[PDB]
């Protein structure tokens, strides 16, 4: 379906550091998405042929949210021509975790792990250069089917910076049945990769049972203005180049 | 001295500065470097995770997030770390404490 893009209302906001604060407003000037803008909304409501998923640009940075509980997306691959002479990646959420392979995969001309497990071997054919494997702890993701009103919020950043691959995360309990809700909930780190590999682009691999709902946005170098409250955790932030009134702010 | 003169007059004079001197020096996180027992209430010179510093390891009453290592304040500053080894927050608190005046 063509991209109708929708209003971000205040998303993208996430811990930038390790650094424990307390009822002060801080001010950090990193890679968030800006408020009020157009995510590039990949409408999959398909029952339409959604399966648009080229090479996309990816920027310095990328909003990755999802409202979907039957996680159709396993797989994310990256890379940068994605033809077997590059270091790629994949974020996949197999049976077993988060599994991160990134190895010299060698792809096919249409590069796709295609559900066939991910036996469409487009992107990984053999293992020669590895240099981790992050095998998460194997947690409860058992290829989940659970849908209906969007609950689980699955919200994701995907930065690469000094080629480490930082990806953030955060799981909210909110019901909605349609797009990013009002409210205000910053988002954590989850997974800090030790890699120094490059990426120029992405996919999104749904898993052939197509109808779900996956958001895609794009970061910027921007400043913002956080308030930490008493128990140190953000509450409220204010985009510093937005309006007169937030930059006064 | 500071005067310069043989001869002072009566009033109160800051001559010095007083700083306490720190006793012991531990290193931490070999926690899965060299290992050292925490200590508290007593200026010593720590070495948490890089970060290197004087002050006297007092006991935390406030909460880190489950993925902080550090804390600080209006004034950024150190003021909490993370135990890397038993994973429990400490205080810090410098003790450079005031001049020496002396009345004469």
């Amino acid at each position: 379906l063509p991209p109708a893009y929708t209003n971000s209302f205040t998303r993208g906001v996430y811990y930038p550091d390790k650094v424990f604060r307390s009822s002060v407003l801080h001010s950090t000037q990193d890679l968030f998405l800006p408020f009020f803008s157009n995510v590039t909304w990949f409408h999959a409501i398909h029952v339409t042929k959604r399966f648009d998923n080229p090479v996309l640009p990816f920027n310095d940075g990328v909003y990755f949210a999802s409202t979907e509980k039957s996680n159709i997306i396993r797989g994310w691959i990256f890379g940068t021509t994605l033809d077997s002479k590059t270091q790629s990646l994949l974020i996949v959420n197999n049976a077993t975790n988060v599994v991160i392979k990134v190895c010299e995969f060698q792809f096919c001309n249409d590069p796709f792990l295609g559900v066939y497990m991910e036996s469409e071997f487009r992107v990984y054919s053999s293992a020669n250069n590895c240099t981790f494997e992050y095998v998460s702890q194997p947690f409860l993701m058992d290829l989940e089917g659970k849908q209906g009103n969007f609950k689980n919020l699955r919200e994701f950043v995907f930065k690469n910076i000094d080629g480490y691959f930082k990806i953030y995360s955060k799981h909210t309990p909110i019901n909605l049945v349609r797009d990013l809700p009002q409210g205000f909930s910053a988002l954590e780190p989850l997974v800090d990769l030790p890699i120094g590999i490059n990426i120029t682009r992405f996919q999104t691999l749904l898993a052939l049972h197509g109808a779900a709902a996956y958001y895609v946005g794009y970061l910027q170098p921007r400043t913002f203005l956080l308030k930490y409250n008493e128990n140190g955790t953000i509450t409220d932030a204010v985009d510093c180049a937005l309006d007169p009134l937030s930059e006064t702010k | 001295c500071t005067l310069k003169s043989f001869t002072v007059e009566k009033g109160i004079y800051q001559t010095s500065n007083f700083r306490v001197q720190p006793t012991e020096s531990i290193v931490r996180f070999p926690n899965i470097k060299k290992s050292t027992n925490l200590v508290k209430n007593k200026c010593v010179n720590f070495n948490f995770n890089g970060l290197t510093g004087t002050g006297v390891l007092t006991e935390s009453n406030k909460k880190f997030l489950p993925f902080q290592q550090f804390g600080r304040d209006i004034a950024d500053t150190t003021d909490a770390v993370r135990d890397p080894q038993t994973l429990e927050i400490l205080d810090i608190t410098p003790c450079s404490f005031g001049g020496v005046s002396v009345i004469t």
